[PDB]
């Protein structure tokens, strides 16, 4: 996250005048896809037969 | 402080060409020197003078 500062308007040379400087960084990570499956034998017969 | 480009490194876009780098293929020797027929049959019988 960054992070600000109060700055003040008066009269330069003063240090509070002067805004800050912060920085924002990220990082990686990966979603990675897996399986699942099944096999599901039968007759032809069954199938023919079954309503 | 600032964002750095390691700070920045999961934003940045990728890119990948759009094609392969292969070598040039040619066809068989054999096909382009030397006279060819269509085979019907599995076998063509030939004769051959022979004295």
């Amino acid at each position: 996250l960054p992070t600000a500062g109060w700055v003040t308007d008066d009269t330069s040379g003063a240090a509070t005048g002067t805004k800050p400087t912060s920085k924002v960084s990220w990082t990686g990570k990966n979603l990675v896809a897996e399986e699942i499956a099944v096999i599901v034998p039968v007759h032809e017969n069954t199938i023919a037969d079954s309503r | 402080a600032d964002i750095s480009r390691a700070d920045a490194l999961a934003l940045l876009a990728t890119q990948e060409l759009d094609s392969i780098i292969k070598p040039e293929t040619s066809g068989s020797a054999a096909l382009a020197a030397f006279r060819s027929i269509r085979m019907s049959a599995g076998t063509v019988s030939m004769p051959v003078l022979a004295a």
